[PDB]
């Protein structure tokens, strides 16, 4: 199909942008900004401990993960009400889930206070996370030429 | 297969 562009992308984020339904796995605090296998280290983590909360009748909060030239919003699917809300330059990390295609996650938070979120979403998680990647990139693209053009 | 940076973060608040 037909290949990205900027002005594509700074369509389909601009406003309200896009949403996936997903539950909340967990929120980890974390040492880092970015990592592989520290995100990994924390998905395990809060998947063991969702699993422990699940065999005590315990199910993962249903939300919606939106996202947006505003960043990443999660939002409470029963009443709407926006649980939490990162700005995009507060956002480190995009984690993928080599063990599930059904999850992935985030670190996010300003300095000294890094936090892993886990994320199971309802379909795929791919088309989330490219939405993330092409999110950050069409953002570092518009600044980038904006900044060419001023020198 | 691996994740990836957010060019755009800015740690100080
Ligand atoms: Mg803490
Ligand atoms: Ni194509
Ligand atoms: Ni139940
Ligand atoms: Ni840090």
């Amino acid at each position: 199909g037909p290949e990205k562009t900027d002005e594509y992308l700074l369509a389909r984020f601009k406003g309200d942008g896009v949403k996936y339904k997903a539950k909340l796995i967990g929120i980890d605090d974390v040492p880092d900004a970015r990592g592989d296998k520290m995100s990994q280290d924390s998905m395990m983590k809060l998947k063991g401990m969702a699993a422990a909360g699940r065999s005590q009748g315990q199910h993962k909060q249903r939300i919606w993960v939106n996202i947006s030239l505003s960043g990443i919003k999660i939002i409470d699917e029963k009443t709407g009400v926006i649980e939490h809300e990162h700005p995009v330059n507060k956002i480190s990390f995009i984690a993928r889930d080599v063990t599930d295609n059904r999850a992935f996650g985030y670190v996010c938070g300003g300095e000294g206070q890094h936090q892993f979120f886990a994320i199971k979403t309802g379909q795929q998680a791919e088309p989330l996370v490219v939405d993330l990647k092409d999110l950050f990139q069409v953002i570092y693209n518009v600044k980038k030429k904006e900044e060419e053009k001023k020198k | 297969q691996n994740g990836f940076d957010n060019p755009n973060y800015q740690p100080q608040e």
